[PDB]
């Protein structure tokens, strides 16, 4: 089955759900993380 | 200057066997001058003064190079080799004459002259050849010249522009009535027949049993250099603490039974080690019995430590002029594996004898 | 047979049609208990990472 | 699995190639215990015949359309690098002869055929 | 005549089918001695092998600096409102004051600072 | 000296050895300004003549002189710019004579300075701490996280060695006009050398990182007269 | 003649490197004869009126 | 069962580098989005966002340093560029030590748990990139968070080392019927070459740091001042391993910018043997000289000479090939395609990087710029606008080749402007800030450094929205990449030659000097099955 | 390439190895280590039997891994003579990297031996820190290293002029000799007046030495699957690359110990 | 290294062997890739090699290279002077009395 979309982990094209919303979860989550560790250390010393 | 004595002799021994390795009889030759030119640089150290014969050493060393490069006539090369061996002697010579001079204490001098002598190592993996045949040999070697003139501009200007009673005595024939002066320097031979011997031989053998290609040949030489620099530099300490004769003795011990346990591998694996032990009993019996010969001579003679040298520099240059060639003689009758057998238990008869110079006879 | 099962060993393990690290029927003794246990180390590691990140000690 | 080979020629896979045994109370020769990819080699290294060749292509002729030179490969195509008729003076460059059209380095010349095997 | 008049406008619409024929036909056309050829085949020989279709194309149109100037300029405003807005809304100490950074000043020239360039804490 | 708003360059330099990385540096910018702007020339070059050009010249490729000199050249102008280097270097410290000790010892997050002269016979050396006053304190125009409480005072015109060590973690002392910048480290004493000339105030800040309050423990210099010295010290 | 060009690429790489030194010279004998050396010399003229003033 | 066997127990080589891509991609979010935490808070003077938490500021430097050296440029360099590319430049089936890759790759996402987990259990690990022994103790960090910081050094630096030994192995005896090793290509010599420096780098590395566990959590007194020990021996300990580092960052990149420079302009490489006698200088340097780090903490009078002298001869080298380079450039045909337009901006921005170096070689102006934001000027240059550079290049070059699908030209033009501008704008006004002297890792500054503080946050707000734009380029080249081949003639490797006709360059289209674009569309899994020759 | 019927096996020496699953289960052990020996250390956990679970599956993992490596080998016959070499090649190149972190602990007991600091007295090793004698047991292990790097070469030339009962007695006195030489350094553990937090001696004399147990402990492994993988005919006399490694690794194991007996007993 | 009279003659000897017109491209594009203009001659071969192969578009491109070739406009202005009798003999029309 050797072709162009072949040889990604993902599936690409005929797809329940569109590619958009697993492209970008994956950057909503990736530039997220740091905000939470920020938060969490900033409500554990009191300030906010 | 003393960081400049330093750097003066690292790259004295640097670049001579940097110009050695290079190849486009002729080194029996070199080493065969080199050791008839050694007493008369001696001599001369006494009159004219130190600095001289290190000067004429790094000209000998150029007319001798470029006579490789831009010379394919063998009367040419035969020249150039006969001015690298005569060049050498001035400057090995005069650089560990004025090396012992400025250091005067007894235990730096150890320290100190270890460093000084690590750099033959450093020659010999720098360049294989040095200035070789094409240009981009010489885009590897352009950026060490440039750091060795640059250190230079440091000693320089050290002495010069800012801030940093002779005597004639000990006539060579009163050198050589001393047999303790003697001892290390017979040893001093020992070890580098051993290497020599080596040398030309162990490649021939190795074609004939271990089908290895050329590139194993070169290769099995590394671990050597690297024991070299490792002994030199850990024993030029422990010498000292240990007793400078313990630890000739032991090195000694090391040769042979480094040289016994060579022939019985027949594997490259099996030949690695066996050069790495050689390596480190050579560079500990250098690094014993170089700093103990001043030593000596100032106990029982006058401090003027010039011919101690010169003594000291035809007992390391005799092996290189006579004996490689000998020991591949002596093969093919005697054998691969009697030749380092013959040499091992000569080495280990011989190691009692560094006994005497445990305590230092009064005088 | 003899202590010479080194060729019958090779017919097996050619064309055995199953991976060689379970080929054998002795395979089950190594990983029935390997793959269980891996399983309770990781979840052990992973319930000690959450219980220290809210701050509750043992 | 099956009988064992005794020279190259008679090997038609992977199951002409396993021996037989080694007799208790004795150290194992190659030639006692030797199975795939291994043996192989060791049948052919006895006879002369080299099994994995080491021979770069050939640059002693350039190459016409009339008279190519001729690429032997077991798939449809093969890689194929030029470098000139005296074997340093063309730079390198790379090509493709398949079994539908012949490499042509639009260097030097040269024309590589594909023969399949 | 109107196969090959004007190859310059229609010729990269055509198929692939009716691209070879074309080829074909201006391959035993071209064998003649020349100056046989009449105008409109010498130029159509010309564009079909060195013209500006195909693989000649540029990589760049006019109408493409166009597309990536004005896309620079908008990606740039996003990022001078977004720190705009953040600037607004910043925790201004008291030491950043027209008339605090004044008093600096005269005790950075009762002790004279910086006789060479200069000495002066005014930015408001 | 203070630090100034829209800053570009060096600050104003109040010892000799100042002057000297002045005047090294540029000594150095010379040189690297010339191969910058031959780099650049160069790549407006091949901007200018040959983007998108007909003829392609794939034969010039070895070169024999030209990579003899893009080898030698950069090495005559590194000799040239270690030369000074090296002067500077070996030149400038405490040749003779140092006239004043004081030692500066660097705790967590503040600055315990001793005078290691001016002993009496039971042992009362001039001492004290300096820390660094809060913005909630500070008085009508004093400068915010720079200023102290306690502030060194010295002469002009006499050599003031700083010995400095440390008692928790490793600290740097650091003053950019009098051109001073030295460990603490919680094992050994360092020592640097200043010469002042001008009276007046110079301030510094740490420069290794020791954790939280790192961006406060400023230094504060002044250099009154001999006679405004002695007075202070009749004092004290 | 006219029909019997030889060389000319060695000629332009000649004029671009006689001109992209002279051009850096020209842009950093400026850094040092215009930038540097007056303020060292308002520096020094700096100090040499503060020793007048304590002279008097 | 076949999706684990192909993507989770994995033996072939082209089949890690993807995973290695997808994870760079998170652990440069990541980091990039922590610098933009920091670079809001030194805004204003004051405290702005941060309430008043000075640390939760150095664990943000701290990370933010470690997840964007160790895991975004490190697994992209030697990850994906080096797996993928080395087999099929040298004519390898896989590599030889397939196991040991797949380790490489999984060795990673348990070190990314352990940062993460030393951020959230405690205070945190505010140490520095570097951690110093007597403020990375137990008297100053109390818990479990630079014990965990210490493990995930460990785990990558084990993943690189068997990634040294398999590339060194693939290297020697996997090649092909005529390539002696004189006729590699120039990648293939830089991965060799950072590989020997990862070999004898690392150990000295793992030696510091578990010395450091050691008398942190079983009081061994190494580096303790009260049983004989002194701190600055980690020092010596760290920076063995600390310089080579930045060239096994570096080495890599350049090998890519050559074959860039050799395609767009169609000319072999002036002097690639010297390319290669000049990598083998630059990396056998990068030994001899690592106390440069360390001028302030007392050394001799007659050691800074030695380290001032052994510093600037890296500049030789360097030299050459960047000459080398112009040469190359110089009288070829210049086409202005995406990865060339990068090619273009490296040579400049890397010279103005390393200029600066020379001006910190030397022990006497080191006392004025030691611990100030000139050496992060310094080095953000050579690093962000050197490296990044080189593998956004790398990326536009080879993802059609890898993916089969090809990307838009006008928005990739658009995300190298703004990524220009920005990386131009945020790291230049830091030469000033630092000549006037503002030191390092401080949340706070004095009201003088305000101004130039305002421009460099203005910088980090378009190199994000650069980045976003590169992941919509991606999204866009994932869907509808089919018909994205016909909009621009960037998609063709190289254009026709002068008097070569477009019905001739249409049969023969490829002409290169590697494998590399003569491999199909997507290369097959089993690419090579009758071996390629030379001659 | 004429031979008949080629194309029914492959056209090129090298091994393509089937997928197997011990990397990803080898990383799960490693990152369940790190985390639990991180925790533990500091609270949080309270029972040890934790961290014994993840070594003791981290080193299942190895044992595993190495059962395909010999399958691979023995059984199905994929080892040519390229294949050979790179192994050869790969096992030089990590005895390297283990060789490089002697270096420094050598250059740590340097740098603390010549430059004493202050607090303790200037003197090597201080007052109240009685060192071990090395004319002791430290000289039995000497003499016990050499005679074992001895025997093992007895064994190599055993299986090579076939002589089967001549190669496990080799075998099994080396075994039963470097027993003996970890019995000797863990019973001189117990004879000492010196602890690991006493001074800077007593920090760095046991990690260099106590590196090399753990480096000894590994060899005993290794002769004893040697043996082990000989008495049921694995090896023939022409092809066997286990006895190689182990040899390369015991020599380099001697050379360490004649450092470790200069620069840490006699000098002081 | 070459001399102007060995490059003439190289270059002539290997256009009088050209047989297809993959050939004739591939000799036209590495005459004009060198630091020496062709002597007319050279071009004159050149235009008999297009004229087997039955090919114009490079007869007309083959001209218009030597204007970017040449330095400056005499120079092509005495090229085209010298190769009249080649040009109103085979049927070459220029590009610039085209106007394609
Ligand atoms: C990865 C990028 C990178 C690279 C490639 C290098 C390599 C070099 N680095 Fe390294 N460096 C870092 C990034 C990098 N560095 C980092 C991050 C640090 C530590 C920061 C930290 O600890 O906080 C560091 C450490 C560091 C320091 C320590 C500064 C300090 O005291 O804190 C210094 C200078 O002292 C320095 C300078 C150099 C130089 C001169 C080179 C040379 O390789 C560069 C040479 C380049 C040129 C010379 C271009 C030549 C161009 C030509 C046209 C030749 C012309 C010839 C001449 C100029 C005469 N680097
Ligand atoms: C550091 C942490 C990792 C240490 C483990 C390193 C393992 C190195 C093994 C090297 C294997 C080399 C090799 O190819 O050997 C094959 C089998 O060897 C082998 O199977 C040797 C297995 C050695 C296992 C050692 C495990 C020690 C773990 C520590 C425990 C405490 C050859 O087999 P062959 O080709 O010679 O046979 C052919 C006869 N037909
Ligand atoms: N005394 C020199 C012994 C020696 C040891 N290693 C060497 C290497 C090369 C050489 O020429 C000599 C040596
Ligand atoms: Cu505390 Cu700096
Ligand atoms: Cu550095
Ligand atoms: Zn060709």
């Amino acid at each position: 089955d050797v072709g162009p979309y072949s040889n990604l982990p993902f599936k690409v094209k005929n797809r329940r759900v569109p590619y958009a919303v697993p492209h970008f979860l994956f950057f909503a989550i990736g530039m997220g993380i740091p905000f939470f560790a920020c938060y969490v250390q900033l409500k554990r010393s009191g300030s906010i | 200057s003393r960081k400049l004595i330093l750097f003066i002799v690292f790259l004295a021994l640097l670049l001579d066997n940097m110009l050695l390795t290079v190849v486009v009889l002729l080194f029996a030759s070199k080493a065969t001058v080199q050791l008839i030119t050694n007493p008369f640089i001696g001599l001369l150290t006494n009159r004219i003064g130190y600095p001289i014969p290190i000067f004429a050493g790094f000209c000998i060393m150029f007319v001798s190079t470029i006579m490789f490069a831009f010379s394919s006539s063998y009367a040419f090369l035969l020249i150039a080799r006969s001015l690298q061996g005569i060049g050498s002697s001035c400057s090995s010579v005069a650089g560990m004459g004025m090396l012992a001079s400025v250091y005067t204490d007894d235990e730096e001098r150890g320290n100190v002259m270890g460093i000084a002598l690590g750099g033959l190592a450093m020659g010999v993996l720098v360049g294989p050849p040095f200035g070789s045949v094409l240009y981009e040999f010489v885009g590897k070697t352009a950026p060490f010249l440039v750091l060795a003139a640059l250190v230079l501009l440091d000693g320089a200007i050290q002495l010069f522009v800012l801030q940093p009673e002779s005597q004639k005595g000990t006539p060579l024939t009163t050198l050589l009535k001393d047999p303790y002066i003697l001892i290390a320097a017979g040893s001093i031979c020992f070890a580098n027949m051993g290497i020599a011997m080596l040398e030309p031989a162990l490649p021939i053998w190795m074609m004939e049993t271990m089908c290895s290609r050329k590139w194993q040949l070169g290769v099995a030489f590394l671990p050597a250099s690297i024991s070299y620099l490792i002994g030199t530099n850990i024993f030029g300490i422990l010498a000292h603490k240990m007793g400078r004769w313990l630890c000739a003795l032991l090195g000694m011990i090391i040769v042979g039974v480094s040289i016994l346990c060579i022939p019985f591998a027949k594997n490259i694996y099996g030949l690695i080690a066996p050069n790495f032990g050689v390596g480190f009993a050579i560079g500990m019996v250098d690094s014993s019995m170089m700093p103990i010969m001043g030593y000596l001579v100032d106990l029982r003679h006058v401090s003027v430590y010039g011919s101690v040298y010169a003594i000291a520099d035809v007992a390391f240059c005799m092996g290189y002029a006579i004996g490689p060639s000998a020991g591949g003689a002596i093969a093919k009758a005697i054998g691969f594996p009697w030749l380092m057998t013959i040499i091992g238990i000569i080495d280990i008869l011989f190691a009692p004898l560094c006994f005497f110079l445990r305590s230092p006879p009064a005088k | 047979t003899a202590t010479e099962k080194i060729i019958e060993l090779q017919k097996f393990y050619q064309s055995t049609n199953k991976p060689i690290y379970a080929a054998h029927p002795r395979s089950k003794y190594y990983l029935i208990p390997y793959f269980g246990l891996l399983g309770v180390s990781v979840a052990a590691t992973l319930f000690y990472t959450g219980r220290a990140c809210f701050g509750i000690k043992d | 699995q099956f009988k064992t080979a005794t020279s190259i020629a008679e090997v038609e896979g992977l199951e002409n190639l396993v021996g037989p045994g080694a007799k208790t109370g004795t150290v194992p020769t190659d030639l006692e215990q030797a199975t795939g990819l291994e043996r192989y080699e060791l049948l052919g290294k006895l006879e002369g015949i080299e099994v994995f060749d080491e021979t770069p292509l050939e640059a002693v002729r350039k190459g016409t359309m009339k008279d190519p030179i001729l690429i032997d490969s077991y798939d449809d195509y093969r890689y194929v690098g030029c470098t000139g008729v005296p074997a340093d003076s063309h730079n390198i460059e790379w090509l493709k002869p398949t079994t539908e059209k012949n490499a042509r380095c639009w260097e030097c010349g040269s024309v590589y055929k594909l023969n399949f095997l | 005549n109107a196969t090959v008049t004007n190859l310059e406008k229609r010729w990269e619409d055509l198929p692939e089918t009716d691209q070879k024929d074309i080829i074909s036909q201006l391959s035993e056309r071209q064998k003649l001695p020349w100056k046989d050829l009449t105008l409109s085949e010498k130029k159509a020989a010309w564009y079909i092998s060195f013209g500006e279709w195909g693989p000649r194309r540029p990589v760049h149109t006019k109408e493409d600096k166009l597309y990536i100037f004005w896309g620079t300029v908008i990606g740039i405003v996003i990022s001078a409102t977004i720190f705009g807005a953040f600037r607004y809304n910043r925790n201004v100490p008291k030491t950043m004051n027209r008339e605090w950074q004044a008093a600096s000043d005269e005790y950075l020239k009762s002790k004279n600072a910086e006789p060479f360039t200069g000495y002066s804490q005014i930015q408001s | 000296d203070v630090p100034t708003p829209w800053g570009i360059f060096f600050q104003d330099s109040a010892t000799p050895n100042m002057e000297g990385i002045i005047e090294l540096h540029n000594n150095i910018m010379f040189y690297l300004v010339l191969i910058l702007t031959f780099v650049s020339y160069i790549l407006y070059t091949i901007i200018y003549n040959y983007s998108n050009a007909t003829i392609v010249h794939k034969y010039m490729n070895h070169g024999q002189l030209i990579e003899i000199v893009w080898t030698t050249l950069p090495a005559v102008i590194l000799l040239i710019i270690a030369f000074p280097s090296f002067i500077l270097l070996y030149l400038c410290d405490e040749v003779i004579s140092p006239a004043m000790t004081i030692k500066a010892i660097g705790l967590q997050w503040y600055w315990k300075y001793e005078y290691s002269d001016f002993i009496n016979d039971d042992g009362e050396i001039v001492e004290f701490e300096s820390y660094v006053i809060p913005e909630e304190l500070l008085e009508d125009g004093q400068l915010r996280l720079l200023d102290v409480d306690a502030s060194v005072v010295v002469p002009v015109d006499t050599h003031i060695r700083f010995i400095v060590s440390s008692a928790d973690v490793i600290h740097d002392f650091c003053v950019p006009a009098l051109g001073v910048k030295v460990d603490a480290s919680p094992g050994r004493l360092n020592q640097t050398s200043a010469l002042i000339q001008r009276e007046g105030v110079y301030y510094g800040q740490c420069s290794e990182l020791c954790g939280v309050m790192h961006s406060a423990m400023p230094i504060k210099i002044e250099a009154v007269s001999l006679y405004e010295f002695i007075n202070w010290l009749d004092e004290q | 003649s006219l029909t019997r060009i030889q060389g000319s690429v060695k000629r332009r790489i000649l004029t671009d490197i006689s001109v992209g030194l002279t051009l850096g010279f020209g842009f950093a004998s400026y850094w040092w004869w215009g930038v540097h050396k007056p303020t060292v010399a308002h520096r020094e003229n700096y100090y040499i009126e503060l020793a007048k003033k304590k002279k008097a | 069962m076949n999706y684990i066997n192909r993507w989770l127990f994995s033996t072939n080589a082209k089949d890690i580098a993807v995973l290695y891509f997808i994870f760079a991609l998170f652990c440069g979010l990541l980091g990039s989005i922590m610098s933009l935490i920091l670079r809001l808070e030194l805004s204003a003077p004051g405290n702005q966002i941060l309430m008043g938490n000075h640390q939760l500021f150095n664990v943000v430097a701290t990370a933010h340093a470690v997840l964007m050296v160790f895991f975004l440029v490190m697994p992209a360099a030697i990850g994906f560029f080096g797996n993928y590319l080395l087999p099929l430049m040298i004519g390898a089936s896989d590599m030889s030590f397939a196991r040991l890759n797949n380790i490489s790759f999984w060795l990673l996402p348990p070190a990314l748990v352990s940062l993460l987990a030393s951020a959230l259990i405690e205070n945190g690990a505010g140490t520095g990139w570097t951690v110093y022994p007597p403020l990375a103790g137990v008297q100053s960090h109390s818990g479990p968070s630079v014990d965990l910081a210490i493990f995930a050094l460990h785990l990558t630096s084990i993943s690189s080392l068997l990634g040294a030994i398999n590339f060194i192995t693939t290297t020697l005896n996997m090649r092909t019927i005529g390539m002696t090793m004189s006729k590699l290509p120039l990648f293939v010599w830089a991965v060799v070459f950072t590989s020997i420096l990862l070999l004898l780098s690392l150990p000295v590395l793992s030696a510091g740091v578990t010395l450091l566990l050691l008398d942190r959590n079983f009081n061994t007194s190494f580096f303790e001042p009260a049983g004989g020990g002194d701190p600055i021996l980690y020092q010596h300990l760290f920076w063995f391993f600390g310089h080579p580092e930045v060239y096994i960052l570096i080495i890599p990149g350049f090998g890519i910018i050559s074959h860039i420079v050799s395609t767009y302009s169609k000319k072999p490489v002036f002097g690639a043997i010297g390319m290669v006698y000049a990598m083998g200088s630059i990396g056998f340097l990068g030994l001899l000289v690592w106390s440069h780090h360390m001028y302030t903490v007392g050394l001799d009078v007659d050691s800074r000479a030695y380290f001032t002298s052994a510093t600037m001869v890296i500049a030789v080298p360097t030299g050459i090939k960047i000459f080398s380079w112009l040469a190359t450039l110089y009288g070829g045909s210049i086409r202005y395609t995406t990865p060339m337009l990068y090619a273009f901006a490296f040579l400049f921005l890397f010279t103005v990087g390393g200029l600066s170096g020379v001006v910190l070689s030397n022990a006497s102006l080191d006392i004025a710029f030691h611990d100030t934001y000139y050496v992060i000027g310094h080095f953000h240059y050579v690093l962000s606008l050197g490296a990044v550079f080189s593998l956004f290049a790398g990326y536009y070059y080879w993802s059609p080749l890898i993916t089969g699908l090809y990307y838009n030209n006008n928005l990739a033009n658009i995300q190298f402007w703004l990524l220009f501008i920005g990386t131009n704008v945020t790291f230049f006004p830091m030469h000033f800030l630092g000549l006037n002297g503002m030191p390092r890792r401080i949340p706070d500054y004095p009201d003088a450094f305000a101004g130039w503080n305002a421009i460099s946050s203005f910088g980090s707000l378009i190199s994000i929205i650069s980045v976003i734009l590169f992941a919509y380029v991606i999204y866009d080249q994932l869907v509808n990449g089919l018909t994205n081949k016909q909009l621009s003639t960037n998609s063709l490797f190289k254009n026709p030659d002068f008097i070569e006709s477009n019905i001739i360059f249409n049969d023969n289209s490829i002409k290169s000097s590697s494998i590399d674009f003569l491999l199909t569309s997507p290369p097959l899994p089993h690419t090579f099955n009758t071996p390629a020759i030379q001659s | 390439m004429r031979i008949q019927n080629r194309e029914n096996l492959q056209l090129f020496p090298f091994h393509l190895v089937t997928n197997s699953p011990w990397p990803l289960t080898t990383s799960l052990a490693l990152m369940s280590l790190a985390l639990t020996l991180g925790l533990t250390m500091h609270g949080y956990i309270g029972n040890h039997l934790w961290l014994f679970l993840a070594i003791s599956l981290v080193l299942s993992s190895i044992f595993l891994w190495v059962r395909d490596v010999v399958i691979e080998g023995t059984y199905l016959g994929d080892h040519t003579i390229a294949v050979r070499k790179g192994l050869n090649i790969g096992f030089m190149l990590f005895v390297l990297s283990e060789i490089l972190i002697f270096a420094a602990l050598f250059w740590s007991y340097f740098h603390s031996a010549m430059g004493p600091t202050i607090e303790i007295g200037c003197q090597w090793p201080p007052v109240g820190i009685t060192s071990i004698k090395p004319t002791e047991l430290p000289l039995l292990n000497t003499i016990i290293l050499l005679a074992s790097g001895a025997t093992v070469t007895w064994a190599h030339h055993s299986i090579l002029y076939k002589d089967r009962q001549g190669t496990l007695v080799g075998l099994f006195i080396t075994t039963l000799l470097i027993i003996l030489f970890v019995g000797c350094q863990v019973l001189e553990y117990t004879w000492a007046t010196f602890t690991i937090a006493d001074s800077v001696f007593g920090s760095i004399f046991y990690a260099g030495t106590g590196l090399h147990f753990i480096h000894m402990v590994m060899l005993i492994v290794m002769l004893a699957i040697c043996y082990a993988r000989m008495y049921f005919y694995h090896f023939t006399s022409n092809h066997h690359l286990g006895l190689e490694t182990t040899i390369l690794y015991l020599h380099v194991l001697d050379i360490i110990w004649l450092f470790l007996y200069i620069v840490f007993y006699w000098w002081g | 290294e070459e001399t102007y009279e060995e490059f003439s003659q190289r270059y002539e000897k290997e256009f009088d062997e050209a047989y297809d017109l993959f050939e004739v491209q591939r000799v036209l594009n590495n005459c004009f890739s060198y630091d020496i203009v062709p002597s007319p001659a050279v071009i004159g071969k050149a235009l008999n090699a297009c004229r087997r192969v039955n090919d114009y578009a490079t007869a007309v491109r083959v001209f218009e290279g030597l204007k970017h070739k040449v330095e400056t406009k005499e120079q092509y202005d005495a090229y085209l002077e010298e190769l009249k009798d080649v040009r109103e003999e085979l049927g070459i029309d220029l590009k610039e009395e085209l106007f394609p």
